[PDB]
């Protein structure tokens, strides 16, 4: 038995998200199995959405109950999913699995589907704001640059025009609920060089022709 | 309503036996089910009816039940196993729920504690009427961390965005967590704290508006 | 005129087994041809009287008891049985004279997500006596512990829900049971078969 997801991969905020799962290894019209939807945000835990039966009745999460509804189609051997008023906390990969309920507490998902990623973002192309992360006044110290509110991936960061490579760590980016990414890059240097060496981060965002060179100096209290 | 609780990280050396627990008031009237999920892959069912093996599951996996706590036991843990493992159940009101997820790591390289750096909002960001706290976590092995935010000494939950642990150059892992504040909230409390927990250990950094 | 068997067998909703219904049938002509001649009945066992012989006897009162249990519990609706249903919800006498009829009602009594309307008495101190109906909802006490209607320790709710769902095994699916009791009382013959 195989389950395949179908639907648009982008949904703007506060909209209805439609997804249709198509199975091809048995029959949805069987009187022994449910058909559910499960999601998980990137790098988060799993969350069951709702399970539907070949009739029509279904049950959903308490949280996602008002803005959720599930349909089925035995003729096309497929069930669908509708999520009204989609905020950006809904950015997740949506799986459709097969649900078995033998006794009163026995409830598992036997074969899963590979799942589609739908990313909710009114995120138009946007250049990043670059802010210095000054080294703290309190043998080594860390300084960096905050690369904030850009879309889409990616951005490149170098230090002193690539002349400084030792001690540099550019972290992977977060996906905020604004639909915009944010990323940080830091370089660890000896504390004795904070007053004798210049540190400048070079941020490139090709989709927006953005290029910012931001000098990082210790913060003045 | 209920919540299934399981630890986020378990480390074992090759050949040893890993044990993942999952508990909740739900597990009274409820069974448990175990799924293994590899990176970029659909979850795979491993345990039926708390303690049973399907066909494609090798005998090295075993499940046990103890009151309000079920235990997934993998014997002879090999490299073929490293993944995220999930428990699941479904109460009287028909509420089908998952746990948070446990990342198994086969300790090849020794356990590495995370190095935590916490940045305050720059003076420039404040002048744009925004405030972002930057907490950066790196050089930890296994690659599973949990991050708690604090205002003075009170938990903060809104406006928290955290990356997944990602493998970096030296086969350790890295991650980052961001707190978005208004400059009023930043200047209201005396300090904010970033609390990183890695395998029972906890590292905390703190910054103040000066 | 005829006896209203249709009102019991073709009723849109049955009672929970702990509060099983009883329909008293009197002053009418009954036909037990149609009953044994259906094919939707998965259990049809008669005790003390043949089902084809009922069209020839006269009884004073015919009692029709109806309720809902799951499939595995159908075996307990018989004389001299034990179990949660036979001891705490519906007990038949050891010399029971009548027929027991049951059919799979999964199409009617189970809901997606669980039909929690059908209940059964899980706890009781002593066994029900024949044809006893306990509808109490008092909090069962096992000992002597303060609680005050709060489901705590040694203070739990005596009834329990089936939660019939359609994907259940037939042993846990709802079964509608009609118990026909033939009371040949010493009196004027009110219910004869024809």
């Amino acid at each position: 038995v195989q389950l395949v997801e179908s639907g648009p991969g982008q949904v703007k905020p506060s909209e209805t998200l439609s997804l249709t799962c198509t199975v091809s290894g048995g029959s949805i019209s069987s009187s022994s199995y449910y058909w559910g939807w499960i999601r998980q945000p990137p790098g988060k835990g799993l969350e069951w959405i709702g399970s539907i039966y070949y009739s029509g009745s279904a049950y959903y999460n308490p949280s996602l109950k008002s803005r959720v509804t599930i349909s089925v189609d035995t003729s096309k051997n497929q069930f669908s999913l509708k999520l009204n008023s989609v905020t950006a906390a809904d950015t997740a990969v949506f799986y459709c699995a097969r649900h078995a309920a033998p006794s009163p507490g026995d409830n598992w998902f036997d074969p899963w589907g590979q799942g589609t990623l739908v990313t909710v973002s009114s995120a138009s192309t946007k250049g990043p704001s670059v802010f210095p992360l000054a080294p703290s006044s309190k043998g080594t110290a860390a300084l960096g640059c905050l690369v904030k509110d850009y879309f889409p991936e990616p951005v490149t960061v170098s230090w002193n025009s690539g002349a400084l490579t030792s001690g540099v760590h550019t972290f992977p980016a977060v996906l905020q609920s604004s639909g915009l990414y944010s990323l940080s890059s830091v370089v660890t240097v000896p504390s004795s060089s904070l007053g004798t060496q210049t540190y400048i981060c070079n941020v490139n965002h090709k989709p927006s022709n953005t290029k910012v060179d931001k000098k990082v100096e210790p913060k003045s209290c | 309503q209920s919540v299934l609780t399981q630890p986020p990280s378990v480390s074992v050396s090759p050949g040893q036996t890993a044990r993942i627990t999952c508990s909740g008031d739900a597990l009274s009237t409820q069974n448990g089910n175990w799924y293994q999920q590899k990176p970029g892959q659909a979850p795979v069912m491993v345990i039926c009816k708390d303690s049973e093996r399907p066909s494609g599951i090798p005998e090295r996996f075993s499940g046990s039940r103890s009151g309000t706590t079920v235990t997934l036991t993998i014997s002879g843990v090999q490299a073929e196993d490293e993944a995220d493992y999930h428990c699941q159940s479904a109460d009287n009101r028909a509420h089908v729920v998952f746990g948070g997820g446990t990342k198994l790591t086969v300790l090849g390289q020794p356990k590495a504690n995370p190095t935590v750096t916490l940045f305050p909002p720059s003076s420039e960001e404040l002048q744009a009427n925004k405030a972002t706290l930057v907490c950066l976590i790196s050089d930890f092995y296994p690659g599973a961390v949990t991050v708690a935010w604090k205002a003075d000494s009170s938990p903060v939950k809104a406006g928290v965005e955290t990356t997944t642990p990602s493998k970096q150059s030296n086969n350790k892992y890295a991650a980052s967590s961001y707190l978005s504040l208004t400059p009023e909230q930043w200047k209201s409390h005396r300090s904010y704290s970033c609390q990183v927990t890695h395998e029972g250990s906890t590292v905390e950094k703190t910054v103040a508006p000066t | 005129n005829l006896c209203p068997f249709g009102e019991v067998f073709n009723a849109t909703r049955f009672a929970s087994v702990y509060a099983w219904n009883r329909k008293r049938i009197s002053n009418c002509v009954a036909d037990y041809s149609v009953l044994y001649n259906s094919a939707s009945f998965s259990t049809f066992k008669c005790y003390g009287v043949s089902p084809t012989k009922l069209n020839d006897l006269c009884f004073t009162n015919v009692y029709a008891d109806s309720f809902v249990i799951r499939g595995d519990e159908v075996r307990q609706i018989a004389p001299g049985q034990t179990g949660n249903i036979a001891d705490y919800n519906y007990k038949l006498p050891d010399d029971f004279t009548g027929c027991v009829i049951a059919w799979n009602s999964n199409n009617l009594d189970s809901k997606v997500g669980g039909n929690y309307n059908y209940l059964y008495r899980l706890f009781r101190k002593s066994n029900l006596k024949p044809f006893e109906r306990d509808i109490s909802t008092e909090i069962y006490q096992a000992g002597s512990t303060p609680c005050n209607g709060v489901k705590g320790f040694n203070c739990y709710f005596p009834l329990q829900s089936y939660g019939f769902q359609p994907t259940y095994g037939v042993g846990y699916q709802p079964y509608r049971v009609v118990v026909l009791s033939f009371e040949l009382l010493h009196a004027p013959a009110t219910v004869c078969g024809k």
